[PDB]
């Protein structure tokens, strides 16, 4: 759809406080700073959440939301499907079926309008937990499946920064390609209050990020793009 | 007096001077030699130097092809009777019968001969023409090429992005060659000890101009140095020329 | 350089354990990994030195090895400390995996000499 | 008449260092073209990572086109790249102008703002493989697995840009005034906000920001040996 | 030159790994890619030597191959080390893709000899 | 002429269709030979080019027999003749691809003049 005319630039910058201990994987590579065969990824002794993982989690949550919407006007298509299009409007009228995840996070035929940066940590602390299994017969024996994993401390600030283009949030869009602003607001509300689950284990509670507070700065192209137009706290937005 | 120069340029990244580029489009081919490999033609050097000199001079007369004003025939006759070399040039060009030793022979003159004389006057009264020559002017500057024994050629592909949707436009895959280099050596002989030439070299010292194609895309940007490059001034023909650092001549 | 210090301390820690049924290092890799984990968790040098001293007092750490570690980490930044500890852990792992004999590495003081010895 | 390249009035050269804020990934035009590194390697000039001039020019042109369309002015338009019927300026009787065509040229007109390449004198290349595949089941499919190479933040690139016949300091008039204003807007955006360029921009890969710049203005034919004014770009963009 | 060193190193690294139920070289392409990536990221030669020593001690790199690598990568520039590692990676990949038997290839110590062997059959 | 014969033998070796393919594609791709030429140009070293083609053969991206013939031909060549041979190979391969000539037509043509005789007849 329309991407060459940058109308609204929305910047969200806040702190991601890790609720429960978080573990993100890596390509099994080795470094002096770690002693575990499967450590967590970090840049120069600074554990961080890669923007790719946040993008994937957000896309999955938005896809689940869209499919739960249960409407024909908004659909979700397979990642590896070559026959999917972001929009398929036809003049039978102006009715058209759009793909909210494709609109926000892009697709093979459309770039993403939601830029998500990484998130490095400041008051981090790496904690190692050792877990072993229990043989069901002769309960208590450790069958040698003793695996120790690295984690982050339960509570540490993360530098979060996200960019959204051509999607007014403070003012919102009237009806044009709507239900995407609503989906983004729902995702932000879930992230702020509940917080999404990211990480390696993600089933034993390992990895639960949360956004405590974030200033929402809106930059509009015509009047002043460098100078922010409206700056508000994320809580008032939702 | 003959001024001899051996200029060296520490160009950023590489340069590219194409030619022919076969058919079928696809990639862009930099011009070859067959034996020496690759080179920069002397004509390209002369064109770049003419552009730089025109920038330096900033002469409004040169901008309009020296065709903006009507030159009185009395002034032409005065110059002809005052300049022997100009008279010789005019006689060699328009013909001895047309232009006598003293006078213009208006009866034999016509429209095109008068236009040729006016153009010759205008161009002879222009430093750029006097240096680089013209359709009838002698010239004044000789530039050699810069054939490089090195043949390190890498390929820098490019793709166009659809503005409506940020993705590759599956219409073409632009491919551009590039000749990486660090010191381009060009020998330049100038037979006109012109302050215009010194000013042009001075401008190349600090600002520096581009050479070759796709200069708008970071391909080709030379800057003259005062350390490797050297010059030599020849006034006597009974002595071996001596080369010294270009800084003394330019600074 | 930090690597020279790391090689020296690993050599001091690879000394044979006296009064042992089998020829084994006086210091175990579990101790080194515990040092790394403790430094990462606590993120300070003072209690790291305290833990090193407590371990040394409770055997499993050579007295000269503990002295060298204390001298090295007496005044060091957190990043420098973790870099040194990682280098020490890697060098100790190399020595253990290669089953290098202690008597052939009693005179090495740098990292280059150890590399040459390993290569030859 | 916007085809004034014959007469050069002033030349300004902008020299600065470009430092990436995020994990800058070079364009890597070497698609499936390994030279001396693993998998698909980022392009580099003699083992030195290099930001392509074409990439920066394309990003700048996209930004300028977005700004011009946001202007919503009849006098200023942008034409499609594939269209061959576009013209730079129209002198029909006040006229229309194309700001991106004025700045970076078109088929009918060459560029006015040259952009050079950039090399990081202090570069730090890192690799980060990512499987990144989940489905209804939630596992990882081995087919979808890829690795990428990133230049770590804190790498300063030698950046130089030249502009012809535009007084970024003294200011201009008529269409040249609008062109200078657009250039000032682009420079301010680059200095303060930054520009994404390179790999996937959704994930925060590639964000350059100009740290410090020197603007040297030259006026022909008198002041060409040395610039009349060398002023910080910070004091030029905001006055 | 460097190519001969790289060929000898690749031949040493391609020897069959004992106590492995499947026919495979002693080392894996993942190890070579990790070597190159570590050298690129750390930009240090001594750290690369430490990495090589630890990989050898992990019972996954042949001790002769490790000795060859350590002998080659000492008193050597970073650029030369990068070139040697790239040559080693390319030769190893070629040998793996061609499924060259180690038995009839362990007797060559020159890159030109390997080229002749490949060209002949 | 003789280099032309060498190049056309290489091209007819490379025109062998790639099996288990959805489309009737040649075993060797145009991008592959273009990469060969570009790598030789940038890296002025015959041994490095030999290593490159060997790696490509091991990558199952070029024909094993064509790789064998290339290695045998360029085993002891200089650089000036190597670049000419690669250029001729590019020319003949492009001609074959554009003309839509199948392998069964050329089959085992040894002389370039016979190939152009076939092209003139066809």
């Amino acid at each position: 759809m329309d991407l060459d005319v940058i109308t609204t630039v929305v910047k969200i910058e806040g702190k991601l406080r890790n609720e429960t201990l978080l573990r993100v994987g890596k390509g099994k590579t080795q470094d002096f700073a770690e002693a575990t065969d499967n450590p967590i990824i970090k840049y120069r002794d600074r554990p961080l959440i890669p923007g790719s993982s946040l993008k994937g989690a957000f896309r999955s949550l938005v896809e689940s939301y869209t499919k739960s919407l249960n409407d024909s006007k908004y659909y979700v298509c397979d990642l590896d499907d070559n026959s999917c299009v972001s929009c398929e409007e036809k003049k039978k009228i102006v009715e058209g079926r759009y793909c909210i995840p494709c609109i926000l996070f892009g697709f093979k035929d459309l770039a993403s309008r939601v830029y998500i940066l990484d998130a490095i940590a400041e008051k981090y602390s790496i904690s190692q937990r050792t877990m072993v299994a229990i043989n069901r017969v002769f309960g208590g024996q450790m069958p040698g499946h003793l695996y120790t994993l690295d984690y982050v401390d339960p509570g540490s600030e993360f530098s979060f920064m996200m960019m959204i283009y051509n999607l007014n949030l403070i003012e919102g869009e009237k009806d044009w390609k709507a239900k995407s602003v609503e989906a983004l607001k729902f995702l932000l509300a879930t992230l702020v209050r509940e917080g999404i689950f990211v990480g390696a284990r993600k089933s034993v509670g390992y990895g639960l990020i949360k956004l405590v507070d974030a200033k929402v700065s809106l930059y509009k192209a015509p009047d002043h793009l460098v100078s922010p137009v409206i700056v508000k706290k994320l809580e008032e937005v939702i | 007096v003959i001024q001899v120069f051996r200029l060296n340029f520490r160009l950023r990244t590489g340069f590219r001077v194409g030619g022919g580029q076969e058919v079928g489009d696809n990639v862009i081919r930099q011009l070859r030699i067959g034996v020496e490999g690759v080179m920069i033609p002397a004509s390209s050097w002369k064109g770049m130097f003419r552009r730089v000199s025109e920038i330096v001079l900033n002469s409004e007369d040169h901008f309009e092809e020296h065709s903006k004003k009507e030159v009185d025939t009395r002034t032409i006759n005065a110059l002809l009777k005052s300049d022997e070399k100009f008279r010789r040039i005019a006689i060699s060009k328009v013909g001895k019968e047309v232009i006598t030793q003293n006078g213009i022979n208006v009866d034999k003159l016509d429209s095109e001969s008068l236009s040729d004389l006016r153009r010759i006057y205008n161009e002879y009264n222009c430093p750029i023409e006097r240096l680089y020559g013209s359709n009838y002017f002698a010239g004044g500057i000789t530039i050699s090429d810069s054939v490089i024994p090195n043949a390190s050629i890498m390929e820098r592909t490019h793709v166009t992005i659809e503005r409506k949707s940020k993705k590759a436009s599956e219409k073409h895959l632009f491919s551009e060659e590039i000749i990486d280099a660090e010191k381009i050596e060009v020998k330049v002989i100038v037979r006109n000890e012109f302050e215009l030439w010194k000013n042009s070299l001075k401008l190349l010292r600090e600002i520096g101009y581009f050479i070759g194609g796709s200069k708008s895309r970071g391909i080709g940007y030379i800057v003259l140095d005062e350390k490797e490059s050297e010059y030599a001034v020849i006034n006597n023909f009974s002595e071996t020329p001596k080369f010294s650092e270009l800084k003394r001549y330019l600074s | 350089d930090l690597l020279d210090i790391a090689t020296r301390i690993a050599i001091s820690a690879i000394k044979p354990k006296p009064k042992s049924n089998k020829p084994e290092p006086y210091v175990d890799s579990s101790t080194i990994n515990s040092l790394l984990s403790f430094l990462q968790s606590r993120r300070n040098v003072n209690e790291l030195l305290l833990y090193i001293m407590r371990q040394a007092g409770r055997d499993e750490i050579d007295e000269e090895t503990g002295k060298l570690l204390l001298a090295s980490l007496k005044d060091r930044e957190l990043k420098d400390a973790v870099n040194l500890l990682g280098y020490v852990k890697w060098v100790y792992d190399t020595l253990t995996g290669l089953k290098v004999n202690y008597n052939n590495v009693k005179g090495v003081k740098t990292f280059k000499e150890l590399v040459n010895i390993l290569s030859k």
